[PDB]
C-alpha cells in the first residue's frame, strides 16, 4: 500500500532501486533461511513425527 | 649501379657471419637449476554444504 502523492513523486523523478551489496551475500542469506527450515524439519521428523 | 650499391647487404652478411662464428668458439658450460618448488597453488571460495 502506497499513497498517490508518494507514487507520483517517485515516478516524476525517475527513481530506481540501488544497492551496494554483492550477489553472494543474498544467496548466503537465502541458504541460511533454507538451513533453518531444514533444521526444524529434521528435529520434528526425529522427535515429533507420530 | 656499382659495387657501392652492395654495401648494406655486405654489412648484413658480415654481421650474420660474425655472430655465427662467434657462437662456435664461445665456451659453453652447464648451469645448476636451483628453482624447483611446488608453489603454484590456486585460491577461491569453498563450496560449503548447507543442511
Amino acid at each position: 500500500a502506497v499513497e498517490l502523492e508518494q507514487l507520483a513523486a517517485y515516478g516524476l523523478t525517475g527513481a530506481y532501486p540501488r544497492t551496494n551489496h554483492s550477489v553472494d551475500t543474498i544467496v548466503k542469506t537465502v541458504n541460511n533461511i533454507s538451513a533453518t527450515y531444514s533444521t526444524i524439519a529434521q528435529m520434528l521428523s526425529t522427535i515429533d513425527l507420530d | 649501379m656499382a659495387s657501392t650499391t652492395r654495401l648494406v647487404n655486405d654489412r648484413k652478411q658480415l654481421e650474420q657471419q660474425v655472430k655465427d662464428d662467434a657462437r662456435i668458439l664461445a665456451d659453453a658450460r652447464g648451469l645448476n637449476i636451483t628453482t624447483v618448488a611446488n608453489d603454484s597453488a590456486t585460491g577461491g571460495q569453498a563450496i560449503r554444504n548447507v543442511g
